[PDB]
């Protein structure tokens, strides 16, 4: 039963790999969405044709 | 709680790979890291903790921070292979708190040595004197193998301290099989 | 289990002194030390005959153990196989530990130095180019390691061997010559190296220089123990390309293997004298006569021009040729090895020029002091 907790314990570092995807996902996401809030909140937009 | 700054001193020397310290040694020194990095959790957060080596390199690469979550990152792929300095390691420890952020916090600082380290006894009785001119009180914290029972780090907790300021517990290694908490469990039980 | 050495515990006198301790090694369930005694395996003098026995048990370690770095085990494998004497059971093991072993001290080009090490057998010429050029193409990392880069000499050596490109041997020099700083190997073979070594280099000729780099000292130990001549002819192929006595002691003593390459060994030495007609004789003299190319070549007036045109070939020098009264014009060569006298002279005609230069700038300077104001 070694190679199941070993498993177990993988499945913890897995959730901690799992903590890193929640970091740089909502973190640079986060701060990506703050530069859409810089950019994007202009609301006066000229309009034109391509 | 109380204020001090504890520099964890991880060896990764080719010395730490086995199995006799429990499923394996990279996990050992890991869960000393695990225990650790918990117990300053449970410690006034005000403190802080980064990561230092002996072997191969004087590798920083977090800051003495008083977050361990990305210590807890960078236990991964630690690869323990060079050769021990543990020598430089007291020294390099020690700029790195003094290159703090407060004074009223204390140093009592842990390391791990595993490797026979070419150490004068002269060499740490420098760097003991040293720390009796510098205020540090140095819990070590024997693993690999380097003696059954190490003495020129028994002669470094004899002469750093004296009469007031005995804060030098040295856990001396257990080389045979010996389990991964029950190591831990007495600097837990008394530092 | 111990019931393996309790019947294998006999391979030397005083023998079970480490076998009694080894039973504590890795029943204590330490690997490093175990590390060593298999380094004391490959270390036992004997005629090979526990390793044969202890390589199910090597790779019971690797089983066990599932760390350690399989550097060791390529030398217990070339034991095994000098013991059993066939690698066709040890093509096995190495496709076995190769598709098994992804180990982190570098076990890919561990991999390849054991195809090459084992190549001796299974011939050295439809696999050769495969994964011996292979070796470096993994080798992009770092190479550092210099026991992959010594072992790479000795499988690009017997690339060698299996002869393609003789000029490659002088980079294959610098791979051997790279590979060995400390002599780590008995000076009573590495003479007779270097005696093949510069045969070898002198077989191929693509950089023809070969005297470059003699102040190198896992060379010129052997050079003050070889036969003192064939440094002197070697010499005789630097410097300067007369003495007959030399460039044909090159034949007294080597006998075999120089009339296949005495025409280009003719044209080396026609190339001594391009370098030495710039390089030793009074700045360059701004024309140069038939009767000193072909005095220092020791050939006809009807072949020099044959020589320069064949420079021209080469692309050493850039030069006019100068044969309206057959005396021939000088550019720029490619220099040879500037020797102490010669330290010694081009500080004499240098400092000539700086401080000549230097002195007389300053009373062009002293002329032109007056008008600053």
């Amino acid at each position: 039963r070694t190679r199941l907790l070993d498993s177990e314990i993988k499945i913890m570092k897995s959730e901690v790999l799992r903590v890193t995807h929640e970091l740089q996902a909502m973190k640079d996401k986060i701060k990506e969405n703050s530069e859409k809030i810089k950019v994007n909140k202009t609301l006066p937009y000229l309009v034109s044709n391509v | 709680m109380v204020l001090e700054s504890t520099m964890v001193c991880v060896d990764n020397s080719e010395y730490m790979r086995n199995g006799d310290f429990l499923p394996t040694r990279l996990q050992a020194q890991q869960d000393a890291v695990n225990i650790v990095c918990h117990s300053k959790t449970r410690s006034n957060p005000e403190n802080n903790v980064g990561l230092i080596t002996l072997a191969n390199d004087c590798e920083v690469l977090t800051t003495l921070t008083p977050d361990t979550g990305r210590i807890l990152s960078k236990l991964h792929t630690v690869q323990p292979k060079g050769k021990i300095t543990f020598c430089t390691g007291i020294r390099v420890a020690h700029l790195a708190l003094k290159h703090r952020q407060g004074k009223n916090h204390k140093m009592r600082i842990i390391a791990f040595v595993g490797s026979p380290v070419e150490d004068n006894e002269k060499d740490l009785v420098k760097l003991a004197k040293r720390l009796k001119k510098e205020k540090v009180n140095v819990d070590i914290i024997n693993f690999g193998e380097e003696e059954v029972n190490t003495e020129k780090l028994t002669a470094f907790v004899n002469t750093l301290n004296g009469k007031d300021g005995t804060g030098s517990h040295l856990v001396t290694v257990p080389p045979g099989p010996s389990l991964a908490d029950a190591l831990i469990s007495s600097p837990i039980l008394a530092g | 289990v111990p019931g393996f050495l309790q019947q294998s515990q006999n391979s030397g006198p005083g023998q079970p002194a480490v076998w009694h301790r080894l039973e504590e090694l890795y029943t204590k369930k330490l690997w490093h030390q175990l590390t060593l005694q298999v380094l004391d395996f490959v270390q036992d003098p004997c005629f090979a005959q526990g390793d044969g026995l202890i390589k199910l048990y090597e790779n019971f370690i690797s089983e066990f153990e599932h760390r350690v770095n399989p550097l060791s085990l390529v030398e217990i494998i070339l034991h095994v196989v000098r013991q059993m004497t066939d690698p066709n059971v040890a093509l096995t093991f190495l496709e076995k530990t190769r598709e098994k072993v992804k180990s982190s001290d570098e076990a890919v080009i561990l991999c390849k130095t054991a195809i090459g090490a084992l190549k001796l057998n299974i011939g050295d010429l439809q696999v050769t180019k495969e994964t011996i050029e292979d070796v470096e193409e993994m080798l992009n990392n770092l190479p550092g390691v210099t026991s992959v880069h010594s072992r790479f000499y000795d499988l690009s050596s017997k690339y060698y061997q299996t002869i393609g490109n003789h000029a490659s041997y002088y980079k294959d020099a610098l791979r051997f010559l790279g590979c060995v700083d400390i002599k780590d190997l008995p000076v009573s073979e590495q003479q007779e190296r270097a005696f093949t070594l510069g045969l070898a280099g002198l077989l191929g000729e693509g950089v023809f220089n070969f005297g470059e780099l003699l102040m190198h000292p896992v060379l010129e130990s052997l050079r003050n123990t070889d036969r003192q001549w064939l440094i002197d002819t070697l010499y005789a192929f630097n410097s300067g390309n007369v003495e007959r006595f030399q460039t044909l002691k090159t034949a007294w003593g080597q006998q075999p293997d120089l009339a296949a390459n005495e025409a280009q060994l003719l044209r080396k030495i026609q190339l001594l004298c391009l370098m030495e007609m710039t390089f030793t004789r009074p700045a360059n003299h701004r024309q140069l006569t038939f009767e000193e190319i072909a005095k220092s070549a020791k050939i006809t007036v009807n072949e020099v021009e044959l020589l320069v045109m064949k420079a021209l070939s080469v692309g050493l020098v850039k030069g006019s040729i100068d044969e309206v009264d057959k005396r021939v014009h000088m550019t720029w060569v490619q220099p040879r090895v500037l020797d102490l006298q010669q330290i010694k002279g081009m500080k004499d005609r240098l400092e000539f020029w700086c401080t000549d230069v230097k002195s007389m700038e300053m009373l062009v300077e002293h002329q032109a002091h007056d008008i600053l104001t």
